[PDB]
């Protein structure tokens, strides 16, 4: 007495209308369970990390997998169009394998960090690593470096590149979010903010007209370059959110969200409201996600041990329908979604950028 | 009305700095950052020429308007 | 400094050999004439380590290139940037 269970907002959604199955009997061989999902920008080679840490690339048409022998887990995976896998390992190094073989080719090291969050820009050939106090920008072929962004004191929390264009946004613990001339090491855009946030991350759109910030406090910030400041506003989150662990952009005006209340959300940034809400049984739980943008093919790792097995594009049907039936009555989306209202300057991450 | 990347010069080793053209429409000259320039044509069954010189970088290659001499 | 910061890149010309075009490491193209060394506009360029350029033979289009791998094309008959190109990995 008392908390929430079970799986009605997650396994019931995820497995609603599948055409194949991750037959987890073939994957969960550890004495233990799957804990994290890391994934392919080229979408298909998504991968599982279990409590051993061996990366299993699940190939969702074969119901076969690439068993990567080293047990070192990834923070995230990057793949390129030519068949290579760059693994940002939790060991402080980024390790590239032929994706096609799981065969080690090279390691990027310079970082001293627990986290090496990655993002790959397929139109720049550039991969960025967010780690400790620095951003390392490098040629995606991964055998050299371009720049090491850094600071005298504000510690680094995050940043990312823009996949269908190019601009680099980074932020500090200060919440200060700023934009770099990633190829001149110039801060061209600068902010000073009120909301300090530990372990914040910046989600960067492929066409980076839009940006999002998460972190240890229960807030979400949203940028829109068509307006000044780029970060125009901030807002508080649906009741029960305590912090935000992970935020990532998708094709439509949308982001996946993981909070530290372990509820996952899909947010529509055109309004800054939540479209989808995801919940699992008590620990057990939901631990991480992988969204593949064309259909939002999804690899979810749950603490419940289940490896999913769903497309957000298909789950949206339930909040397309439902909502559209209610639209025949005239239900308001700002309530359905819970729009998060722009607040004061007192806790904003407002940022001018050009 | 398309930027039209057509078909690239497959095989350029690495490290590319320039190009110019033979207005026969066309033969393409190009150059690397180390010891090499290339000249090739379409009718893709045609094979490129690999020229050696410019032991350091070559920054620019140019054709006369008749597409003849290629300065580098 | 006609304002440039560092090692100047390719200088191009109006089809008649006038109104020369230049940029450098600084992210801007200046289009300026000869003797009458006056500017007609700031053709803001890429935020590149270094920029690069050629102009369509008619003198209508500034092909803005550079050390970064975004590419964009300008229409000089309008003075607008036409748009930033898809580019798709090209540090031209």
């Amino acid at each position: 007495m008392n908390n929430i269970h079970t799986s009605t907002h997650v396994s019931t959604y995820f497995n609603e209308a599948l055409v194949d199955r991750i037959d987890t009997q073939k994957y969960l061989k550890s004495n233990g369970k799957i804990k994290k999902v890391v994934s392919d920008p080229d979408n298909h080679y998504t991968a599982a990390i279990d409590d051993s840490g061996n990366i299993t690339v699940i190939v969702h048409k074969l119901n076969r997998f690439v068993s990567i022998k080293p047990s070192s887990p990834a923070t995230h995976l990057v793949f390129i169009r030519n068949g290579n896998l760059l693994v940002a390992q939790q060991n402080g190094h980024i390790s590239q394998y032929l994706a096609s073989n799981g065969k080690l080719t090279s390691v990027i090291k310079h970082h001293n960090s627990k986290l090496l969050a990655l993002e790959y820009n397929p139109v720049t050939k550039q991969i960025l690593t967010i780690a400790n106090d620095q951003c390392t920008l490098w040629d995606a072929q991964s055998f050299n470096k371009i720049k090491t962004l850094f600071a005298k004191a504000s510690y680094f929390a995050t940043g990312s590149l823009t996949p269908n264009g190019q601009s680099l946004i980074t932020s500090f613990q200060d919440g200060n979010v700023y934009v770099w001339n990633l190829n001149n090491f110039e801060v061209t855009a600068k902010s000073e903010v009120e909301e300090n946030m530990k372990n914040q991350k910046i989600s960067v759109s492929a066409d980076s007209s839009r940006f999002v910030i998460g972190g240890s406090t229960a807030y979400l910030y949203y940028c829109d370059i068509s307006h000044s400041p780029l970060c125009i506003s901030s807002f508080a989150l649906p009741s029960g959110s305590t912090s935000v662990k992970k935020i990532k952009f998708t094709h439509g005006n949308y982001l996946g969200i993981i909070t530290d209340n372990q509820v996952f959300y899909a947010i529509d940034s055109s309004t800054n409201q939540i479209a989808l809400e995801f919940r699992l049984p008590k620990n057990k739980g939901i631990t991480d996600f992988d969204i593949n943008p064309n259909n939002l093919e999804i690899l979810i790792v749950s603490g419940n041990g289940e490896i999913f097995k769903y497309d957000l594009q298909k789950l949206f049907i339930m909040e397309m329908n439902q909502q559209q039936r209610l639209l025949e009555r005239g239900i308001e989306s700002s309530l359905v979604y819970n729009v998060l209202k722009p607040g004061n300057q007192n806790h904003s991450l407002k940022f001018e950028s050009h | 009305h398309d930027p039209a990347l057509s078909r690239s010069f497959r095989g350029h080793e690495d490290i590319i700095t320039c190009a110019d053209f033979d207005p026969k429409m066309r033969q393409v000259a190009s150059c690397s950052k180390d010891s090499i320039v290339y000249v090739w044509n379409f009718k893709p069954q045609q094979r490129p020429f690999k020229f050696v010189g410019h032991k350091g970088a070559v920054y620019c290659v140019k054709y006369s308007p008749d597409g003849e001499t290629i300065a580098s | 400094t006609s304002d440039h910061m560092d090692t100047v890149s390719q200088v191009l010309f109006h089809p008649d050999g006038t109104c020369l075009i230049s940029s450098s490491f600084d992210h801007k193209i200046k289009i300026t004439d000869i003797r009458s060394n006056k500017l007609i506009q700031h053709y803001n360029a890429h935020d590149a380590q270094v920029n690069s350029i050629s102009i369509h033979p008619t003198g209508y289009f500034l092909a803005s290139a550079g050390s970064d791998s975004k590419i964009k094309i300008w229409d000089l008959r309008q003075g607008r940037q036409i748009y930033t190109l898809y580019s798709n990995d090209k540090d031209i």
